[PDB]
């Protein structure tokens, strides 16, 4: 019978990283944030860099500061760094509201005590700024821990920790929080078209729609985070919260329960037409509210589109995807709904404890009529050698950073997950939902459209399909 | 006189960082401050000091592993965003290697996982011999001793030949820095090292090109039709045992000398190899480059005939574009050296005004260089941040600027075009032909109708939607 | 410097651009709801065109032939006609249109359409009393023409028909809008620009139902939206907005001279000025504002295409066909974006109409590079021209122009009508603000995966 196995990368190095370090993702939370601008406790690349990241994938600036960590600070501590830092950006940025004060590598190795260095500046603030409040988050991200990945989601528990200490439970707002995870822009435009025909009230956690910001007759800069320190706080008195994402968001669901007994709403993560379904009638369930028509069509148009393509294009074709755990495990899903075969999942760090009790491992164990390996602490070094080695795909899912693989193997590759710099727009398309699916599987037959008529790979098939 | 803007009254150390060259001053007396700490929470465009070391000078050699010791974040942050091609299917860009530092080895040390993944890198791949070891911020603070690791490594390894460079980020205060460490590292323990055949009565390092778009390449081609023997690249499309062979050459040629003026100074010390600097950017300059090593070998008229051909295939365009960019202003916010490189040479040969220049991480040598080329009523910053960036935009109004892809989606919103100042947008962008196309892209950059259709509001009864003609060359 | 028209050289086609009037007719009718066009000739004539319909959409189209046979082709096919209406009405009880579409066969042997129109309006009347079926005579020879003036002239025959039945009636307020033949996602682009701008607009035809759900209960849905009631209404518009001067528009003056509605002509809004005018129109006719949603959209086009234009697209050179409409907006769209589109191909014999186009004057007095406008082409003129040394960066057309870039490694934006070699562009805009953005990046995403194939700088989309 077939077998879905786990293993772990069976080397002590890494060969071309799948995820980046845990500040990395602490910053990509902070930047959904409006009136935030992160403070990066270490030395400069570990900014700038990230800056770079961000700007690959989104084509956009986002602003990230840093304390300048240096010799002197290295040695003899870096409270300094921190604290100066603070003031230098409340000083030039009079509509800051928000500063998550990063830790870095650097500055957990050498002990900087980020809480204290938070009590003297909120001291120096007060007495500077009577009349603001600043919201300094402590987040430490050591990164040699876990990946960008666990960043974002220390990242968005501890802003909001931060933010609702500061403001506790009040007035019921009869509205969900939504933690949709690492996720695109086109992703939160498609979430807030699905609340708006349920008639639901709904915060989603961060609200990046605006990322994707126009350039204007009147030169006005629009590209920020739409998620407010107002909005935040009010995550204490919603109904209920919906986290799509076990990795990226569910434990702040999680600590909103146990603090505010806010019931939290695991599901998986939205990727095909199952996990769409079920993410809806748990919508359904918590709000009394009736799953619309108007997604009964598109869920019917998706399933009309990919019917065009799975038997005909997709059928026992194989697959290899990489990216964020929520993403590998919901496009496997979404793949065997298009009767593609995902033979080999890598998800890239040092989670393989929490990975091997989620639930979606059994679901794939009991629906695949084909081996699947699932490669944890994976790096994209572990795809190319088993290409190498003989393994054939007909088919690569996963971010920009492991396009040479697919380039020199000569096999199709559709971009996910992030970052998705070589190719325009992506960030703007779904990948989840209904919408989500159909473009996913529209993508697929278009690389692999485009990859029959380049090997002239029987290109005269393209005709009465 | 030095500039206090109005986004830095509260740093106001910054006065020190910002010169505007007036009438009749005596430069002497307004030299930025360049070269100091940074001012935590400004958005200062720095980098650390391994990147200095790895992305920017050993990550350019096409046949070594680039061992980074550290977490994995210093490796993802140090692959896909560089564009150094090379002539062997790009090695340098497709791989990065990380040691994956995790708390143990924080906690008892990382010398065995780094030993471990040196030999699972050169395991992996075994036609690959040559490796540079990197540290970063928390393997150099816990201690960690790579050149021991790197000695082991070569005995029992006799196939390898590893260089090691003690880089964390939090030295220096920028890029500089790495780049120092890597420069009077590589000339103490690997000049000398090997030979390679002469085969040229002429024969030269170039010292500080990296291969940007094929620059170095481009480059090649000059030296090939002059008979000149190019000992080793530092580093563009280079080896690493090209490398050990610097100390054979008769001549250094210097483009970029801050990051690797170090190595062409000791290279003199020790071996009385002379320093020739030059400018591989700009028309003119290149002529004036080719010639002055032609002077050097005895190779006069060679020289002549290169740059009469050169001029022939590429001026007339080169002009085409000066007659359309004459009078455009410009900004230049880079590392340092292109504002002294290319403040005069678009002014000479693009009629280009350069109205603003920022480096991030220049000395006060390049300060003097670009102050000494540069114009009159011009801003000179060191170590500018991004609230500077948009004050000095309303004070001189720039038409386009020369700039990382970052910064240039930012000033996109304020309807200023940009051209990639670092990796360029269609280069390569040194020698004649590099000029020509660093030219193209100004042109396409400001006379680009997107631009004027961003400015029409629809919503304005009184305006129309304009069309605009442009031209090629 | 110069934009020169020029017809093709040669006698015969070769890969022809365009298929014959009939298939515009079929086309034009397939977008009304109970509507089955009935095909005067032989059986290829309609079962054709139904395939090639389900190449573009992945969908089937009810539309019905007459069957001529040897017998008629001697004594005249009229009691086709009449058999095949009533064999219609009598197995479709909700059908209520029926565009009766001549071809070659039947022009050439002179049947009398409106003859038969009166004998079965006779027989249907006294069969079905409480029926009103709308028979439209469609004159479509295949001798002139193309689809595009097949598509037109159905348009107007459909229009004049029932609107004759029901004249002019109460002012509506809403405006008529003939955007040509375009995709259902450019229909539902349009739909939005008239809501979030507050115009209530009937868009002829309604062809968004065409990419329809796969439903629980087994419904197909796959159907014109534009109803008799809506087309009848056309008398009673503000205005009319045509986008299409060879798709439409002749009805628009046809509803100008009849019921006084005034017609307004624009460019077919590819890119941005075209869109910016179009809605200045609008405004102009309806006296509502422009909305801020569209300044944002039109912003976050300009952004996407400022990302592309520099980099990628300048100095590039394109090849472009389709229908006239089509080829002379995203001349003009790919201008905006630094494009040289130096070769367009327009595939049909009127030639003295595209010379009067006032887009090529626009042309003529923007471009730098030469343009060649080849009128009556085929597409062998685009290869041929390919093979004799034309160095092209990019084609844009429909997919049976695929194998000329195949072969030529040339990539290629599949846009107008048929698409069927990529998957869902039916549904993605190519008019408007949206759509000039899906366009370029279409645009630079097939650049991309060329350079990759190709190993030309692939290393370069890393940082732009
Ligand atoms: S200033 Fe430079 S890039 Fe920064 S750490 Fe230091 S050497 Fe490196 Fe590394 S793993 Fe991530 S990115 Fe940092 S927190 Fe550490
Ligand atoms: S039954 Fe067969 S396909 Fe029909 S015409 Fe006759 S041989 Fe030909 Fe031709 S051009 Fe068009 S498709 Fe017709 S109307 Fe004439
Ligand atoms: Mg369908
Ligand atoms: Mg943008």
């Amino acid at each position: 019978p077939a077998e879905v196995k786990l293993s772990p990368r069976d080397r002590e190095g890494i060969i071309n990283p799948m995820y980046d370090c845990q500040p990395a993702g602490a910053q990509y939370a902070g930047i959904g944030i409006k009136d935030c601008i992160p403070l990066v406790h270490g030395g400069q690349g570990c900014t700038m860099f990230v800056r770079l990241l961000f700007a690959q994938h989104f084509k956009e600036n986002f602003d990230v500061a840093s304390t300048s960590l240096h010799e002197e600070s290295a040695v003899f501590g870096g409270a300094k760094r921190v604290e100066e830092g603070v003031l230098v950006l409340a000083r030039r940025y009079p509509n800051l509201r928000v500063i998550p004060i990063i830790t870095t590598c650097s500055t957990e190795v050498i002990g900087d005590d980020i809480e204290g260095s938070i009590r003297v500046c909120n001291r120096a603030l007060e007495a500077e700024f009577p009349d603001r409040k600043i919201y300094l988050a402590p987040v430490h991200t050591p990164s040699f821990k876990g990946s960008h990945v666990t960043g974002y989601a220390e990242c968005v528990k501890s802003v909001f920790k931060t933010i609702t200490d500061a403001h506790g439970k009040g007035q019921p707002s009869g509205k969900l929080n939504v933690f949709p995870g690492w996720v695109n822009p086109g992703d939160v435009v498609l979430l807030k078209r699905y609340f708006k025909e349920m008639d639901v009230e709904a915060n989603i956690y961060m609200d990046t729609e605006d990322f994707d910001s126009p350039m204007l007759p009147n030169k006005s800069i629009e590209t920020h985070g739409r998620t407010t320190v107002e909005d935040i706080a009010d995550s204490a008195n919603a109904l209920a919260t919906l986290s799509l994402a076990r990795y990226e968001g569910n434990t702040t669901g999680e600590l909103l329960q146990k603090t505010f007994a806010v019931p939290n709403a695991l599901v998986n993560t939205p990727y095909g037409i199952k996990n769409t379904d079920d993410m809806l009638r748990k919508i359904a369930e918590v709000t009394g509210k009736e799953i619309p028509e108007s997604l009964v069509r598109e869920r019917g148009i998706a399933l009309d589109a990919l019917a065009d393509l799975a038997h005909m294009f997709f059928a026992n074709k194989k697959v290899a995807i990489f990216g964020h755990p929520d993403l590998v495990l919901g496009l496997a899903q979404f793949c065997m709904e298009v009767e593609l075969e995902p033979v080999l999942l890598l998800i890239g760090d040092d989670q393989g404890n929490k990975y091997k009790k989620d639930p979606r491992i059994e679901e794939l164990k009991n629906t695949a009529h084909f081996d699947i390996e699932i490669v944890h602490n994976a790096d994209l070094w572990e795809l190319e050698k088993r290409i190498n080695a003989g393994l054939q795909l007909d088919l690569i899912m996963g971010h920009s950073k492991g396009r040479y693989v697919a380039i020199e193997a000569n096999i199709p590759m559709v971009r996910v997950g992030f970052p998705t710099f070589d190719r325009a727009g992506l960030y703007r398309k779904p990948s989840i939902g209904y919408q989500g699916a159909m473009e996913l599987g529209e993508m697929i037959a278009n690389a692999m459209f485009a990859h029959m008529e380049y090997t002239r790979n029987k290109e005269w098939i393209l005709n009465t399909w | 006189p030095m500039v206090l803007l109005e986004c830095d009254k509260d740093i106001p150390e910054r006065q020190k960082h910002i010169y505007l060259k007036a009438p009749n001053e005596d430069t002497r007396e307004f030299l930025p401050i360049a070269n100091a700490a940074t001012i935590p929470g400004t958005l200062s465009e720095r980098g650390c000091a391994f990147c200095g070391a790895k992305l920017v000078i050993g990550g350019v050699l096409k046949d070594t592993i680039q061992m980074i010791h550290g977490p994995l974040g210093c490796a993802y942050d140090t692959w896909h965003t560089k564009r150094y091609p090379t002539d062997n299917g790009h090695f340098n860009m497709k791989y990065v290697w990380s040691t994956d530092m995790k708390e143990s080895h924080v906690v008892f040390g990382g010398e065995k996982r780094l030993e471990k993944s040196m030999h699972e890198a050169f395991d992996e791949m075994p036609d690959i011999k040559r490796m540079i070891v990197y540290t970063t911020c928390p393997t150099a603070l816990i201690g960690d001793d790579i050149k021991a690791v790197a000695k082991k490594v070569m005995k029992d390894r006799p196939d390898v030949d590893v260089f090691t460079v003690e880089c964390p980020g939090f030295s220096g205060v920028s890029q500089s820095k790495g780049h120092h460490v890597l420069n009077i590292g590589w000339i103490n323990e690997k000049v000398e090292t090997m030979e390679k055949e002469i085969t040229s009565e002429y024969t030269m390092n170039f010292i500080g090109d990296f291969n940007i778009q094929g620059d170095t390449q481009l480059l090649q081609t000059y030296w090939d039709r002059l008979g000149i023997q190019v000992v080793a690249h530092f580093t563009g499309n280079g080896t690493y045992d090209d490398l050990r062979c610097m100390h054979q050459a008769q001549l250094n040629v210097v483009n970029c000398a801050r990051s690797s003026g170090y190595i062409a100074n000791e290279l003199k010390k020790r071996y009385g190899i002379p320093r020739l600097d030059i400018d591989s950017w700009g028309f003119n300059y290149m002529a004036e480059g080719i010639r002055k090593i032609c002077a050097f070998f005895g190779i006069e008229e060679k020289g002549e005939e290169l740059i009469a051909e050169e001029y022939a295939k590429w001026k007339p365009k080169l002009d085409w574009y000066k007659e359309r960019l004459q009078g455009k202003k410009m900004a230049i916010w880079t590392g340092g050296p292109r504002l002294w490189h290319w403040t005069k040479s678009v002014e000479d040969d693009l009629g280009v005004q350069v109205v603003a220049m920022s480096s991030k991480f220049g000395h006060e040598e390049d300060f003097e260089k670009v102050i000494a080329r540069g114009k009159e009523g011009t801003y000179y910053i060191d170590d500018g941040n991004e609230l500077e960036f948009f004050e000095i935009i309303d004070l001189v109004k720039p038409d386009v600027i020369f700039t990382g892809p970052r910064v240039g989606e930012l000033v996109k919103k304020l309807h200023i075009p940009y051209v990639n100042g670092h990796g360029y947008h269609n280069g390569p962008y040194m020698g004649f032909e590099g000029f020509v196309n660093l030219a193209r892209d100004m042109y396409n950059a400001v006379h680009n109708p997107l631009r004027h259709l961003a400015a029409v509001d629809i919503r304005d009864k009184s305006q129309t939607t304009p069309v605009i003609v442009r031209g090629a060359a």
